[PDB]
């Protein structure tokens, strides 16, 4: 899941590049962080995508 | 197309018709060659005797042309 | 054939021939030499196009040749092989009549229950017949093998 | 919107009879039962949010393609639509155990949804699906309480899926 | 000039794949790979 | 239905091999008279009601079979042996088009002559009738157009004589 | 009913039964009990009450059954006693339920309007009610009275 | 046209189209230009016909405009040479569509009762047609009016 | 219903006239453009069962739809979406032949909207279906030919639509 | 079911129920017990009847298994272990319910024409039910399995 | 038409998995209730002619719909009230052997509103004949079955609503 | 609605995967024609009264549409369908510069179709119009916008037809 996870965010990243609106990013990342910090550390994805 | 010419004869035996019934009682007709078996299958079933039935039309052993 | 056709629809509408199909069949009878050639072509270099239909086909799909296939041993290809050579001959046969209807009166009707009940597949069947047109148009003459190619793509479809 | 003692009055008022010993055992019935339906729609009340998140961590598992690309539940957006979706069925499936009756259903979720599911491309067996996973959620939550009558926990959920399900056989 | 022709040029074709068996016959895809 | 090339189709089938050159020779020959057939058939349904018209009023009107006392004196039994002649003169056009009689055979020859034995339908006055329309259509389409006509007309008139 | 009214109102703000609707709903449930008891009593005793105060109100009202009044005739007396009795089990319709809203959907929606089509006094039919609410006050505890009374009241205010 | 009657015909077997019927749409697409040659000289000189066979039926069957026939008047006449432009400019698309269904839809439907409602010979109307296909054959050249005299030779069929 | 020929026979004839000159070259451009659409009917017509064979699994098959619960599920569901993926890709071929889709008007797009409605059909999963069909058709056909089919699905679409 | 079944019936000669389908409702409602325990058998050894019938289908028919076949490769044998499995529980279901109908509503109409566009060989799909239950009947007792094997020789009647 | 049964596998096989231990208690629940389903059932099948008299005799007769005026005067609208109470009879027989409504959704309730409003067929006296058939039922076999009759009874009647 | 860009990244978030070989083209392909799509909105936005002038004094003008009896007698009718060509032009400047027919699909032919055949406006003599539209833009602004313009205009005259 958490593989995935990475490279989907570098998918929809590079989808937005293309879009040259971030409102895809904005939409599927704005309520991710509630359901993603029960079972992934949340600390560790800001790692990972900075 | 080929063509069957038959004969049969088919009875009531559920209600007895008022009206006069001999020229669907016993008949002779004209059958289409695709229609013969469902015809023949519909009047067997009903309970008839057919006591005649040829090739009208047509040869036997018609490979192509037969329509 | 195309003849029998006109025929049978002007009897079943009740009238004479119509014009488009009175120019259909003056147009198909001065064709017929170029139909004739074609014809003569196929049945000249029948053999080799059905050999290597085949050859191509037990390469493409291997399960019937495989063991617990439908075509298991060299008899049974044989009888493959014959069903392609009268898939040919009938092919012949359109060509000539012009119209479809010989292989619709000899190898089109019931073809479907028929494979069905042999366990052979119709689609490979199909399969078998387009290897034969694809070495067939590559045989012969393009302008040519478009005529044949049409009738041989109908048979296809209706094996598929 | 009718409960159950609604919907005995409107079948009782178009044969314009008065309420008669079988219409005063039934809303008996209703009313005795009452007391339990009560404690059922308080013990979801608590619960609704993590029976929702756990009916989602079991339906994604047991259809792991939804979430899956070219799934309906695939992004965040369409996770939390479903989400919203199973709270919505949730929260009517309590409003039909405090009401006996399955009217509300009927007029509240079932009259559309068919229409609005094939209209978005959104599936109807894994919501169905989830439905029946909430029901065995509530079901088993209801046995390890002290719940006397957990018979009638049962009925709006597999109204609700025999509603909306396509008709198989 | 002629590049305008987008739309009423000639199309590019996608590859677009046939669907798979999904992650929800893995407990298929372990029977067959047990059956080999 | 046959015609020429259903019959040389079927006569490769009952060897089942395939055409040769003398199934090819008949095919060929059928394909040089085809576009004369095409032609007298264009004449044929081009003055199909006036040959009708014009042999029934110079062979039969007037006569002892229009007469009462005839079997074409009513109007029912005329409008029948005129219906019967507009089907002549058509499925003759059938088989000059097909390049054989077996529609002849198949769709008039079924069951005809005992048909007109029974209804008295005279079979003298049919075939004077049909070599009345033999000749107006050999004046119409040509020579060697009219007489080929006039070989599947004849042998429907030997048919049904 | 109560129930319909407290699921409505938490659905119309789009989230799950308030603790007050709970409230609200268990004592609807305790009181089912009495609720059951006043509407028994009511459709036991559903013929004397018509009875009774129909026969008062021909005697307090006799200008609705004179010749020239609304009512004059057995037909059209008849068909008064069977409003009552309509009403009457109406209103045992809305003691079953515990609030006003099956009266209000059967029988006090668009009644001054059938009724003004009729021809019949309102008031005098308010008054048929009013005596309804009495002889059924009469026929039961005090506590029960007032409950039936409530009902009886709200079919009096939206006659008048 | 052609196209139609082809796909209204594979619609009622429930199949594709057949080769034969794939040729004879092809040769109709390739042998068009003709046709639209014919119906360009027929729309050019479209009053020269009407002109012609008009002169040609009044001589041959004077009865029509003698007085007591259906034609018998100036404004007879004139709707006369109106029924005749029609039939011309349906044997026209007729020529274009390479079938004779628009000719039957427009004006070989009906024609006897409209006619027969009118009182006017429909053996004297097929004699106009055939003297129209007189002076079109005329003017054309030989294939062009052999091929274009068939639509006017089915007009006569359906209407003498 | 009508073709390009008879679209433009029916609009001479409502307005009473000849062919004028726009009419013969709108049928100019469809005798320049019938070799096309012949071969790409008889390609099409070759390869019938095996356009919505990999459409279908293009787009359909191990999804929601052929799940459980989904409105592909049972054989008979199955059955009849094979069915009428036929009746859409037969009746795209004959609105491509005829070069015009009142065909999809008079026998299609009718009523098959509220058919569906009363069906349950998940209307968006048959307009993915059809955009497979699109895409393999396509794959197959060529490319004007492609653009010819892709406008009447596309027209199929809107009209499910 | 064989309720709804036996209402059909009786429903289509518009009558009721006669006792003798009544008399076999109440032997199925006896034997419902039993009926059950096939059901929780076959639902236990779910994941082994298919796996035993899947290997002797494999053996059986190695051309299933071989390239260019309809079940080459991992997924496409997984794809073909889910059939499998559905046919299973659709033979689950009509012993289940005493009626063929469950079954056939399901997996057995249009299976035809469903399995046609996929290439798949329905004789293998019914040599596979086939050796379903030979399974069911080695891993279960003798008398139910002659029951389960009616209705695993209905879908092997209809199928094949 | 569904009964538990069906609606059991039904509930499952849009599932797709087989049936559970809450399926088996339904299931058993429902052969429990067969016995005295068709103990009641053959009852009404034996004494099928004498309810309807008897619910006639009850609700419709020598009233105004039975005399002139009336829609059940004419005979053959009384012998056609008559089939229609032996039909509410037969599925409500039916619907208990069920023991689900789907075949009063979907034979009986099918339109019989606009059916009765087009005929003139008075709802509330036929919905008078329904409870009338009910009474006499539930007098006939018992207060259990009774009620499990009068449940299907009365959805005729909402329907009829 | 959706666009090319939208319709690319769709299909590959269908698929999971990224751009890797054809969707890069037809995005280079869209971002190369962008410029002079764009130059040609422009023109037309500009323009556009002239353009639907010369398009109904083309085609629509003159006839029995504008003559009493027809379609576009009132002034009311008149300045409808010119409202309605400036529609259908400015929706073909809209799906030409989104490169997908998406918005013509849920804007103009979603309910086109139902709203002319409830008015009575000729279906043929729209689509003429349309064709008057798109060779006057293809004078107008060029040969290659003219075909960029025109086959989104014929799209919309499928949509008619
Ligand atoms: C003198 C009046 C002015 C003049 C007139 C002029 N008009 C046109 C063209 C048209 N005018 C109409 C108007 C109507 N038709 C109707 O049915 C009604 C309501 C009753 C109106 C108002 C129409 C339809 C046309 C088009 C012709 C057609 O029938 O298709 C023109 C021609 C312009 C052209 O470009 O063709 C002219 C010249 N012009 C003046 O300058 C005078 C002030
Ligand atoms: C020339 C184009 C033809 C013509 C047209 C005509 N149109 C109308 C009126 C309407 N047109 C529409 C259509 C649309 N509205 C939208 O918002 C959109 C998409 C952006 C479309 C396509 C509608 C809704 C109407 C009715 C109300 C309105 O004016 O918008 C009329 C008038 C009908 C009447 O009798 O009033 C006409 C005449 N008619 C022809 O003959 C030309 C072929
Ligand atoms: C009674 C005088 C003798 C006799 C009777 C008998 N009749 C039948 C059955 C049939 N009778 C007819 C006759 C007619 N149908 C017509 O339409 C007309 C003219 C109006 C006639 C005369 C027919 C057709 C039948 C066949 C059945 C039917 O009803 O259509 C039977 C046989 C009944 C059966 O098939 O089981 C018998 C025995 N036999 C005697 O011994 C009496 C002296
Ligand atoms: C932990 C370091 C990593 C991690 C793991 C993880 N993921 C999930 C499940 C989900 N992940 C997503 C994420 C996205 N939605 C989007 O729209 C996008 C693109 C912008 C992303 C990346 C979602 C919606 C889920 C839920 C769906 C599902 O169940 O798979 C889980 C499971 C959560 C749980 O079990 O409660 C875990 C543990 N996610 C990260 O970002 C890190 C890389
Ligand atoms: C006079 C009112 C109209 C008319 C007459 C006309 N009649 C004929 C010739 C024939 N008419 C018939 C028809 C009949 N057969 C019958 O049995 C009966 C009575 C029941 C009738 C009316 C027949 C058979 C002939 C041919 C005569 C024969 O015996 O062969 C003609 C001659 C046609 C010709 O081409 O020579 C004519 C002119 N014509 C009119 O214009 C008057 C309106
Ligand atoms: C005309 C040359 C002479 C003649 C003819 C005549 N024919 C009939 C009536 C019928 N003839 C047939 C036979 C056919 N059926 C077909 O399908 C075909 C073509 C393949 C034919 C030839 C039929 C069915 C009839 C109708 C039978 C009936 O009477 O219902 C008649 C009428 C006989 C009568 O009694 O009415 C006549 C007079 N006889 C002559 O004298 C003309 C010279
Ligand atoms: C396949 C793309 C999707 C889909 C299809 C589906 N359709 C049906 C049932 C019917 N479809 C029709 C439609 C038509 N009527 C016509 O006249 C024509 C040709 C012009 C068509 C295409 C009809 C009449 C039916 C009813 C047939 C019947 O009564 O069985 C079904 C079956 C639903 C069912 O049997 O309950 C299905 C599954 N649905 C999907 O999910 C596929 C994506
Ligand atoms: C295994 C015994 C044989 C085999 C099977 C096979 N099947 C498929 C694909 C499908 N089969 C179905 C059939 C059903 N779905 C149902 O829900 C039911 C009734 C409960 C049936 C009968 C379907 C729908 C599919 C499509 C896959 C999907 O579910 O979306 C395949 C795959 C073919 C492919 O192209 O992917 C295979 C291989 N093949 C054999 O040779 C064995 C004899
Ligand atoms: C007298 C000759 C016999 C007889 C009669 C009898 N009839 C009834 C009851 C009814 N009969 C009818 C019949 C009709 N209604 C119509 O409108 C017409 C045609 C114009 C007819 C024939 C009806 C409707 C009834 C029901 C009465 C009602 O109006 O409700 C009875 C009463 C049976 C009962 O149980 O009440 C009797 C006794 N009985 C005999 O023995 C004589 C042979």
């Amino acid at each position: 899941k958490s593989l995935r996870d990475m490279s989907w965010f570098l998918r929809y990243t590079t989808y937005a590049i293309v879009a040259g609106d971030p409102n895809i990013i904005v939409v599927n990342t704005r309520g991710l962080k509630e359901v993603i910090e029960n079972a992934c550390s949340i600390d560790a994805t800001i790692v990972a995508i900075q | 197309m080929r063509m069957f010419r038959i004969t049969a004869c088919v009875p009531s035996q559920t209600r007895i018709r008022t009206q006069r019934e001999l020229q669907n009682t016993y008949f002779t007709k004209l059958v289409p060659y695709d229609n013969w078996f469902r015809e023949q299958q519909r009047i067997m079933k009903m309970g008839g005797k057919i006591v005649k039935v040829e090739l009208a039309t047509g040869r036997p052993g018609t490979n192509a042309g037969l329509a | 054939s195309i003849v029998t056709k006109s025929i049978v629809n002007a009897d079943a509408e009740a009238r004479y021939l119509s014009p488009g199909e009175l120019d259909r069949i003056k147009a198909f009878v001065t064709g017929g030499a170029a139909r004739l050639r074609i014809a003569e072509t196929l049945t000249g270099s029948r053999e080799t196009i059905v050999k290597q239909a085949g050859d191509r086909l037990f390469q493409k799909r291997p399960d019937i040749v495989s063991p617990g296939g439908n075509a298991y041993g060299e008899e049974m290809t044989a009888t493959c092989l014959r069903d392609m050579d009268y898939y040919l001959r009938l092919v012949t046969y359109g060509v000539v009549s012009g119209d479809v209807t010989p292989i619709e009166e000899i190898g089109l009707v019931g073809v479907r229950e028929m494979y069905r009940s042999l366990g052979t597949p119709i689609e490979a069947v199909a399969q078998s017949v387009r290897e034969m047109k694809e070495v067939a148009s590559g045989l012969m003459s393009s302008d040519d093998a478009a005529e044949a190619s049409a009738y041989f793509d109908f048979v296809i479809g209706k094996m598929s | 919107m009718r409960d159950a003692v609604t919907t005995l009055i409107k079948n009782y008022d178009l044969t314009g009879r008065y309420l008669d010993r079988n219409a005063m055992d039934e809303l008996k019935a209703y009313f005795e039962s009452g007391s339990a339906r009560i404690a059922a729609a308080a013990m979801i009340n608590a619960n609704s949010a993590t029976i929702v998140k756990r009916a989602a961590a079991q339906l994604f598992e047991e259809i792991p393609e939804l979430i899956r690309p070219s799934g309906n539940a695939y992004t965040t957006r369409r996770f939390s639509a479903c989400l919203r979706d199973m709270d919505y069925y949730l929260r009517y499936a309590s409003y039909a155990l405090i009401a006996a009756d399955n009217n509300v259903l009927d007029e509240r979720v079932l009259q559309g949804l068919r229409e609005t599911y094939n209209s978005l491309g959104v599936p109807i067996g894994p919501t169905v699906r989830g439905i029946q996973i909430m029901k065995e959620m509530i079901e088993a939550m209801a046995e390890d309480s002290s719940l006397n009558s957990t018979d009638f926990i049962a009925s709006p959920f597999d109204h609700m899926t025999r509603e909306l399900s396509e008709l198989s056989v | 000039p002629s590049q305008v022709a987008f739309a009423s040029g000639d199309p590019i074709p996608q590859n677009v794949a046939r669907r798979t068996p999904g992650p929800s016959l893995n407990r298929f895809k372990e029977m067959a790979r047990q059956v080999k | 239905m046959q015609d020429a090339i259903t019959a040389v189709i079927n006569s490769a089938d009952v060897q089942g091999k395939y055409l040769d050159g003398a199934a090819m020779d008949k095919l060929k020959s059928y394909f040089a008279s085809g576009e004369l057939r095409v032609r007298a058939a264009s004449v044929i349904s081009a003055n199909a009601a006036t040959i009708v018209k014009e042999a029934v009023a110079k062979s039969l009107l007037y006569s002892d079979v229009t007469r009462p006392g005839g079997n074409m004196y009513t109007t029912r039994r005329y409008a029948a042996c005129i219906r019967d002649l507009d089907y002549y003169l058509r499925y003759a056009t059938y088989a000059m088009l097909a390049g054989d009689a077996s529609i002849l055979d198949e769709r008039v020859l079924n069951g005809l002559k005992e048909t007109y034995n029974s209804l008295g339908v005279p079979i003298s006055s049919t075939v004077q009738a049909i070599q009345a329309i033999k000749e107006v259509t050999a004046s119409l389409v040509g020579a060697d157009a009219g007489k080929e006509m006039g070989v599947y007309l004849d042998y429907i008139c030997s048919g049904l004589s």
